This record gives structure tokens, C-alpha cells and sequence, in this order.
């Protein structure tokens, strides 16, 4: 009684320090409102607003259907470790939420 | 309570015309979210409800080009733009953004057509019934307009009175008139004792009054 | 494609309670959320709530969180409302009705709930039948039945154009009655064949009748 969130398991973070992972659900007709966080950056997901995490510079977002192409950047080896990606999908009532096993980015 | 009130209740239009319908909420209609669900649903007679338009101007798979919303806040609106019979029925604005969620009273949209004379035919009651001991004359109107009619039944040359019904149908989908039932109600004995029955219509579409009728054998 | 399949008409005795159906096909029963809409006879629509089939969350419309409980069963891929202490102002028609970027998207053909102090009693239909021009006239006599509604067809779901059945008309004896007829061309008297089908969900009558002259 929960969404499918799939998260990958290990993440090679890149470069410049930023890695990219898609966070895929499976009850994904609810789109309107959708609201995704990053725990160890959150935006929420509309039709006023399209590309998000502009309040959290650090992070990347590319919404359609049952995939999110993610991006953090800036990471440091001082963070390596487990991401989790959670889809809440506030609209319509009432919500139907999910959390992902997490994923290991490992910051090389 | 958000409550939606309709503005016209009936709306005649002929085919061809633009037909036009306004929903007014007593709050702003815009969630938080940025949406705004307003959304058109028509009933056809006899049917379940249909939807037309979602996010006050978007028009739902299937939906003519002739439909279309608009408005922002706590009025909207929606139009048809050249009627056609198909489109008679109930059109309903509902709110999906507050909870609860309600609709607005329907505005029943009529079609408007030339005049026609209602064909006559009379029916006497079944010999199954009958035997039953009840029997049943049936008068029937078939595709007139204006819906209006007078019915008026006469046994053996003097009218009855207190013991017939009628029934109306809905407006016709396809050519917009009306088909009207008169039911007379007697008994066997009463049935099996008279003579001449006749059923007499007056209609704003034939000059003179036209009778149709039967006597008890034929 | 997407189909939703409500049980037939319920008469309720008063006080007793009543639970229906909605049987999705086409379509994955778990993925969109279900509403169920109230129809009084006085025209006017009424949203009970909605409930999520892949989890049984529901949000529910104040007014009718007592009335009515919905419920879902995934195996079956239909779903469930459920109404206690059925009043007199409980009787209406019943919709289910599934989300689909809009909330009322794919309807139900609709439960007929009647709760009535009365027993169910069965249509007599008796056979309208034509006599002796272009285009002629029959039809099937529905008299004394009770609840509501009534299914009247001519030849299986041949037979559509020209037809008319009229509404119930309330009779003097506290029952409904009812007609329904099709005008057919004159030709075709002994070649076509025309026989109604009348069917009365609570107490189960269904029953063809032949017409003819």
C-alpha cells in the first residue's frame, strides 16, 4: 500500500562532483502536484513550476510520468554515502506517497 | 461550502446558433497547486453524465471542436458555437479543487425547431387484459413541436374526465421533436359496455382539431 | 475499452442498509482513483468521495462520511459503496466514476436505489398492437409495477430506430405504468417480426412479449 519508488543502488558521482540518477514510481497518473525530497534539496513538481530545486542550487530535476531524472552537483567525498528520493503526489486527494531503498553515490 | 450557481436554468437555441452557459462560484476556483478545475459535464436524457471540458478550457477526448471554456476565479463559462440536436441535454459545471467537491445546478439547453403536426394513431386495449378485468386506451402524439398539446378523449360522442394520463418524451436527439401518450383507464365492464371511442387532438401545428378513433370490434 | 459495470436496482426496505458495485474493465484497476456520485431525482449531481484501489485510502465529503462507506477489492478489480440506516431521501441513482486528469471521466451506468415501505411487485405488459397508409405503429403496454426502473427493447437491440419509450407515469393504485412504441414502415407486416423485451430487476420478470395484429 505504498508507490514503487526505483532508486538506483551505486551512484559514480562525477567529475566536478555531481551525480545523476533516475527515481522511477509506478502509480504515476497523478501529476499535478508532485512533490520530490532528497534525504540522507526538495521542490515540488507543478504546471506554474517545470524545472525545480530552484531554491536548492545544489540540485537538478527533469519531470515526466514515472521517471525523474536527477541531478546533484557539488558533491564532496565528505558526503558519499546513502540518497533517498521520496514521491509524495499531493493532487488529487487524498496522497500517495513512497521512499526508495536509497542510493550509494560514491564520490571518487 | 463552495457553491456553484448556473445562470441560465433553460437556454433554447436553434441548430446553428451559439449556445452559451455561465457557472459563477461563491470562492475563487484556483487550488493551490496553480491548476484551476473547473469542469464541464453534459447529460444527455437517459444517460449517465459526459465530460467535455477539464482545467476550465481543456477539452476532453472525443469532445467537438464547438465546445470551449473559459474564466479565472469565480466565473466561467461554456459555449457552444453552432448547436446541433445531438447536444440537447443537462449541462453541469463542477469544482474539483476545494473540498468538498460540488456541482452547479444544470442548465437544461432545449433545441428550437419549426412547427410539426403530430401524427395520431389510437391503440384499444389488449384482449389479454381483457380478460384481466382493467383495460387501456392508448392515444398517441408522435414528433410534433411545440411540446404544447391539448388531448382530449370522447366516449360514444360526450368527453370523459378524471381517468387518463399522459406521458411526454424527452426532446428528440436526432429531430428535436416530442412524442406525447394518452392512457385511458376503465374498467372491463365499463370498457365492454360502450360503443365509439375517439381521441381528439388539438395542436398548434394543424388548422383543425384531428380525431382518431375506434368502435369496440373491428 | 474502459468500462464500469454497477450492480442492477436495489429495493431497501427503510432503516436496512445496501453496498454496490462498480466492475472496472479495460483498464488497471489499481492506477486511477474512483468517485462515487449521488443523483437525486430532483436533477442536481452530488460527490460522495474518492478512494485510491491500490491502497483503500479514501477522502470523503463531510456530509457523507456517516451514510456512506466506500471500499475497493483489487482481486476483483471492482469497487465498493456501502449506505447504513437507508432513509427516504436515501433513494437516488448512484454513479461510480474514474479519474483521468479530470475527475468524472469514464461513468457508470448507474445503481437505482429505492427504499421503499413497499413490496416489489411485477410489470404486466400486454401487446399494443397495430391495425389497418405509410408507416404504421405498435408497442408493448407496461402496466402496474413497482420500484423503479424498467429496460424495455425490441428484438434483443435490433429494433432502434423510430422508437419512443415513454417515462413512468404514478398511477392512482400507487404504481407505475409505462409505454413504449416504434413506428415501422407498412411493408413489412408479416415479413419483419416485433417483439419487446421487458425486464424488472427487483422481482426479477423478465419477460418478451410477441406483438402483432
Amino acid at each position: 500500500e505504498a508507490i514503487q519508488v526505483t532508486q538506483p543502488s551505486v551512484v559514480l558521482a562525477s567529475s566536478h562532483g555531481v551525480a545523476s540518477f533516475p527515481c522511477e514510481y509506478s502509480p504515476s497518473h497523478n501529476t499535478d502536484e508532485v512533490r520530490v525530497t532528497v534525504l540522507r534539496c526538495a521542490t515540488t513538481f507543478t504546471e506554474k513550476n517545470t524545472v525545480g530545486f530552484l531554491d536548492y542550487p545544489f540540485c537538478s530535476g527533469t519531470f515526466n510520468e514515472s521517471r525523474v531524472n536527477l541531478t546533484i552537483q557539488g558533491l564532496r567525498a565528505v558526503d558519499t554515502g546513502l540518497y533517498l528520493c521520496k514521491v509524495e503526489l499531493m493532487y488529487p486527494p487524498p496522497y500517495f506517497v513512497g521512499m526508495g531503498n536509497g542510493t550509494q553515490i560514491y564520490v571518487i | 461550502d463552495v457553491l456553484m450557481t448556473q445562470t441560465p436554468l433553460s437556454l433554447p437555441v436553434s441548430l446553428g446558433d451559439q449556445a452559451s452557459i455561465s457557472c459563477r462560484s461563491s470562492q475563487s476556483i484556483v487550488h493551490s497547486n496553480g491548476n484551476t478545475y473547473l469542469e464541464w459535464y453534459l447529460q444527455k436524457p437517459g444517460q449517465s453524465p459526459k465530460l467535455l471540458i477539464y482545467k476550465v478550457s481543456n477539452r476532453f477526448s472525443g469532445v467537438p471542436d464547438r465546445f470551449s471554456g473559459s474564466g479565472s476565479g469565480t466565473d466561467f463559462t461554456l459555449k457552444i458555437s453552432r448547436v446541433e440536436a445531438e447536444d440537447l441535454g443537462v449541462y453541469y459545471c463542477f469544482q474539483g479543487s476545494h473540498v468538498p467537491y460540488t456541482f452547479g445546478g444544470g442548465t437544461k439547453l432545449e433545441i428550437k425547431r419549426t412547427v410539426a403536426a403530430p401524427s395520431v394513431f389510437i391503440f384499444p386495449p389488449s384482449d389479454e387484459q381483457l380478460k384481466s378485468g382493467t383495460a387501456s386506451v392508448v392515444c398517441l402524439l408522435n414528433n410534433f413541436y411545440p411540446r404544447e398539446a391539448k388531448v382530449q378523449w370522447k366516449v360514444d360522442n360526450a368527453l370523459q374526465s378524471g381517468n387518463s394520463q399522459e406521458s411526454v418524451t424527452e426532446q428528440d436527439s436526432k429531430d428535436s421533436t416530442y412524442s406525447l401518450s394518452s392512457t385511458l383507464t376503465l374498467s372491463k365492464a365499463d370498457y365492454e359496455k360502450h360503443k365509439v371511442y375517439a381521441c381528439e387532438v388539438t395542436h398548434q401545428g394543424l388548422s383543425s382539431p384531428v380525431t382518431k378513433s375506434f368502435n369496440r370490434g373491428e | 475499452e474502459v468500462q464500469l459495470q454497477q450492480s442492477g436496482p436495489v429495493l431497501v426496505k427503510p432503516g436496512a442498509s445496501v453496498k454496490m458495485s462498480c466492475k472496472a474493465s479495460g483498464y488497471t484497476f489499481t492506477d486511477y482513483y474512483m468517485n462515487w456520485v449521488k443523483q437525486s431525482h430532483g436533477k442536481s449531481l452530488e460527490w460522495i468521495g474518492v478512494i485510491n484501489p491500490y491502497n483503500g485510502d479514501t477522502s470523503y465529503n463531510q456530509k457523507f462520511k456517516g451514510k456512506a462507506t466506500l471500499t475497493v477489492d483489487k482481486s476483483s478489480s471492482t469497487a465498493y459503496m456501502e449506505l447504513n440506516s437507508l432513509t427516504s431521501e436515501d433513494s437516488a441513482v448512484y454513479y461510480c466514476a474514474r479519474y483521468y486528469g479530470s475527475w468524472f471521466a469514464y461513468w457508470g451506468q448507474g445503481t437505482l436505489i429505492t427504499v421503499s415501505t413497499a413490496s416489489t411487485k411485477g410489470p404486466s405488459v400486454f401487446p399494443l398492437a397495430p391495425s389497418s397508409g405509410g408507416t404504421a405503429a405498435l408497442g408493448c403496454l407496461v402496466k402496474d409495477y413497482f420500484p423503479e426502473p424498467v429496460t424495455v427493447s425490441w428484438n434483443s437491440g435490433a429494433l432502434t430506430s423510430g422508437v419512443h419509450t415513454f417515462p413512468a407515469v404514478l398511477q392512482s393504485s400507487g404504481l407505475y405504468s409505462l409505454s413504449s412504441v416504434v413506428t415501422v414502415p407498412s411493408s413489412s407486416l408479416g415479413t419483419q417480426t416485433y417483439i419487446c423485451n421487458v425486464n424488472h430487476k427487483p422481482s426479477n420478470t423478465k419477460v418478451d412479449k410477441r406483438v402483432e395484429p
